[PDB]
C-alpha cells in the first residue's frame, strides 16, 4: 500500500459550493 | 514504510519516520508496532490532525483544477482507489476543497493522491448533507513542522559559549541533550552535564540510557576513571567540588541545563564555566527558555495557552473564588513560601481536593507523589521553575515570591523580603509548566499582577561572588560572574577571598553545617572554628530567634540551657520548621 496513483480508478462525485460552519471542538457544519 | 491500518478505527501514512493521522481517532496515545517509536509530537483541531514522531511532512496542496483521488483502505476490505472532481467547502478563514466519497466510519485517515505523485491531503473528516448524500473536506497540514534536529559545530569549539534557548516544548532533554552527548562522545570529549536538582538529573539518566553516564555524588570530592564516561551532577555538586578538590577535571565540553537557576551555586557555576571558556580550554552550552537577557513573561509554547488575568487568593478564602474549585482538571499553584502554601492547601482540602505540597527540602520525596497519585492540586514554591514536569491543565500564579536581601544599614543581616513580585523570567517558567501536551482543552495560565525586572538587591548575586573568588585555578586568573549577570553586583573581584583554614571552615560550614553562604562567610571570615558554636548565643537582643511565637532555647553540647540568639542573623535558617530544626541541631553541636 504505497503512494501509487491508479488510472483504473472509478470516477464519481458532484462538485457543489458548500457554505460550511467550522468549529474548534469538532469538524464541520452548515 | 508506506501505509498502515491504525487499530480498524483509522488509517495512517508512514512517511518521514513520522505518523500522520487525526485527533478524533485513537485520541492521543501510542500505536504498538515492533521497535516502537510512537508518541504525540504535534496536534491541531481546527485542522483535525495529530502528526507525531516529527512535526509534519506533507507537501503541496491540490490547487483548484487538479482532479484528486482517494485511497480506500477500509476495515475488512482491500485498498480501492477512487477518482473524483474535488468540490469546495467555503469557511470563514478560507475556502478549502471538499471531495464527496461514500465511505463507512473507520476508514478515516486514508491518503489522497495529487493526480500523479504523492499524497496531497488527508481524507476522513467532513459533514453530512441532509438533502445531499456525502462530503469530506480536503484537510491538510499547512505548513510543515520543524521537523527534527541536528547539532551545530562551533558548539564544540573551544572558546565558545552557546546559549540554547527555547520554550517548554521542546526536547532539550529527551532529544536534544542526548543528540549532543552522542556527538560529544564521537569527538572523544571530556563531557560534563549539570542538572539543577537530583530528580531532574534522574530524568536525564532515563533520557540518556545506553550512554556512558555516571552520576556524581557530592559526598565525593572528585572521581576519575581511565574509561571515557560523561559526568552527570547537580549544579551545587559542581561548585562544592571546585571548593573542596584540587583534582579538578578540565572538561572540554560543559552542558548546563536550566541555566537560568539563580541559586548561588548555579550562578557561581556559570561564572567558573564562562571563565574556562575564556581560557579557550572548554566549550559550554547553557540550556534555558529564559536566558538572563530576556524579559518575556508569556513565551511561546507547543500548545495554546489561555492567559487569564484575575484576582488570586493570597491566603484563606471562604466565598467568591468558585472558579478555583469548579475547575475539574489538575492545577499547579505557585506560592511565595511554605507558610503561605499550608494556608492555601488547608483551604483546598476543605473543598474536597487532593493536595500535594512541594518545597526545596521536600522536593525529592514529594515530587514522585505527583506522578503516582491521582491529585487535584499541587501547591509549590519557586522550586518547580527548574525542570519540574506535571500532568496538569492549569497554573495559578499570583506571581509573588520571597527574596533574600542583605541589609547593610547597621549590622549586616539577611532578611527574606516579600511577598514581592517575581522576575519576568520566573513568571515565564511558572507558566511553562503547562501548554506542553496537546489537549482538547487549551491549558490555562491564571495569573495576577505584573513581574518586576530589578532584582539587584538579591542576596544570591553577592553569595555567588563569595563562592566564586574562593575557587582557585591555574592562575593568574580570577573567576568572575557570567557576563549578563555580572552587573547584578558592585562587588570588587576577589574581595571575598579567604585563605587556608578560614577558606576551609567556610566550605565545611556550608557542606557539613548546612548554613547559607552569607552566614557561613561571616562566621568563617571572623576566625571562628567550625566546631565552635558559641556565636549562636552571643548575639544582640534583637537577634533572638522565634519559633511559633516563643523564644527558642537550646540545650548545648555540654548540657547548658541557652537562648538561640546568633551574632549574625540570616533569616533563612529559621524561615521554615525544617530549616529551623536543622539550625538548632547545629547550634547544639550535634553535627
Amino acid at each position: 500500500a504505497n503512494v501509487q496513483w491508479d488510472e483504473m480508478a472509478d470516477i464519481t462525485g458532484s462538485s457543489p459550493i458548500i457554505e460550511v460552519k467550522q468549529d474548534e471542538d469538532g469538524s464541520f457544519s452548515i | 514504510e508506506g501505509v498502515y491500518r491504525i487499530m480498524q478505527v483509522g488509517v495512517g501514512i508512514h512517511m518521514e519516520g513520522v505518523f500522520h493521522t487525526m485527533w478524533h481517532v485513537t485520541r492521543g496515545s501510542v500505536i504498538c508496532h515492533e521497535t516502537g517509536r510512537l508518541e504525540p509530537s504535534w496536534a491541531d483541531v481546527r485542522n483535525d490532525m495529530i502528526s507525531y514522531g516529527g512535526g509534519w511532512r506533507l507537501g503541496d496542496k491540490w490547487d483548484k483544477e487538479e482532479d484528486v483521488q482517494v485511497l480506500a483502505i477500509e476495515p475488512g476490505k482491500n485498498p480501492k482507489h477512487v477518482q473524483t472532481k474535488p468540490g469546495l467547502f467555503k469557511t470563514l478563514t478560507g475556502e478549502i476543497g471538499a471531495v464527496t466519497l461514500d465511505f463507512k466510519p473507520g476508514t478515516a485517515g486514508s491518503p489522497i493522491i495529487n493526480k500523479k505523485g504523492k499524497v496531497i491531503g488527508l481524507y476522513g473528516n467532513g459533514v453530512v448533507t441532509k438533502s445531499g448524500d456525502y462530503v469530506s473536506a480536503i484537510t491538510q497540514a499547512e505548513r510543515i513542522g520543524e521537523p527534527d534536529y541536528e547539532v551545530d559545530e562551533d558548539i564544540f569549539r573551544k572558546k565558545r559559549l552557546t546559549i540554547m534557548d527555547l520554550h517548554p516544548g521542546a526536547g532539550k532533554t529527551k532529544r536534544i541533550l542526548p543528540s549532543i552527548v552522542r556527538e560529544a562522545l564521537k569527538r572523544r570529549l571530556r563531557t560534563l552535564i549539570l542538572a539543577p536538582t537530583r530528580v531532574v538529573a534522574a530524568e536525564m539518566e532515563e533520557a540518556l540510557r545506553g550512554l556512558p553516564i555516571r552520576y556524581q555524588t557530592p559526598a565525593v570530592k572528585s572521581e576519575h576513571t581511565g574509561r571515557e564516561i560523561v559526568d552527570l551532577m547537580c549544579h551545587a555538586t559542581f561548585t562544592t567540588r571546585l571548593l573542596s578538590s584540587t583534582r579538578v577535571p578540565n572538561y572540554n565540553l560543559i552542558v548546563m541545563d536550566e541555566a537560568h537557576f539563580t541559586d548561588p551555586c548555579s550562578v557561581a557555576a556559570r561564572g567558573y564555566i564562562s571563565t574556562r571558556v575564556e581560557m579557550g580550554e572548554a566549550a559550554a552550552i547553557f540550556m534555558t527558555a529564559t536566558p538572563p537577557g530576556s524579559i518575556d513573561p508569556f513565551p511561546q509554547s507547543n500548545s495554546p495557552i489561555e492567559d487569564i488575568e484575575r484576582e488570586i487568593p493570597e491566603r484563606s478564602w471562604n466565598t467568591g473564588f468558585d472558579w478555583i474549585t469548579d475547575y475539574q482538571g489538575k492545577t499547579v499553584w505557585f506560592v511565595p513560601s511554605i507558610k503561605a502554601g499550608n494556608d492555601i492547601a488547608n483551604c483546598l482540602r476543605k473543598s474536597g481536593k487532593k493536595v500535594i505540597q512541594l518545597s526545596r527540602k521536600t522536593f525529592d520525596t514529594e515530587y514522585p507523589k505527583t506522578k503516582l497519585t491521582d491529585w487535584d492540586f499541587v501547591v509549590t514554591t519557586d522550586i518547580s521553575e527548574m525542570g519540574a514536569n506535571f500532568r496538569a491543565g492549569r497554573v495559578i500564579d499570583p506571581r509573588r515570591c520571597l527574596k533574600p536581601v542583605i541589609l547593610t544599614d547597621g549590622p549586616e543581616r539577611v532578611i527574606l523580603a516579600g511577598p514581592i513580585p517575581v522576575t519576568p523570567a520566573s513568571a515565564a517558567q511558572r507558566r511553562g509548566r503547562i501548554g506542553r501536551n496537546p489537549a482538547q482543552e487549551d491549558d490555562q495560565y491564571v495569573f495576577s499582577g505584573d513581574p518586576l525586572k530589578n532584582d539587584e538587591d538579591h542576596a544570591h548575586w553577592t553569595e555567588a561572588k563569595m563562592l566564586l573568588d574562593n575557587i582557585y585555578t591555574p592562575e593568574g586568573i580570577i573567576p568572575t560572574l557570567f557576563g549578563p549577570e555580572r552587573e547584578k553586583t558592585q562587588a570588587i573581584d576577589g574581595e571575598f577571598r579567604l585563605r587556608g583554614e578560614q577558606r576551609k571552615t567556610f566550605v565545611e560550614l556550608m557542606r557539613r553545617g548546612d548554613l547559607p553562604v552569607w552566614l557561613s562567610y561571616k562566621v568563617a571570615s571572623a576566625g571562628i572554628s567550625y566546631k565552635d558554636r558559641e556565636w549562636c548565643f552571643t548575639g544582640e537582643r534583637n537577634n533572638q530567634i522565634l519559633e511559633e511565637n516563643m523564644e527558642v532555647e537550646i540545650w548545648t553540647r555540654e548540657g547548658e540551657k541557652k537562648k538561640l540568639r546568633p551574632k549574625w542573623l540570616d533569616a533563612r535558617v529559621y524561615a521554615d520548621p525544617m530549616a529551623l530544626k536543622d539550625f538548632k541541631e547545629f547550634a547544639s553541636g550535634r553535627k
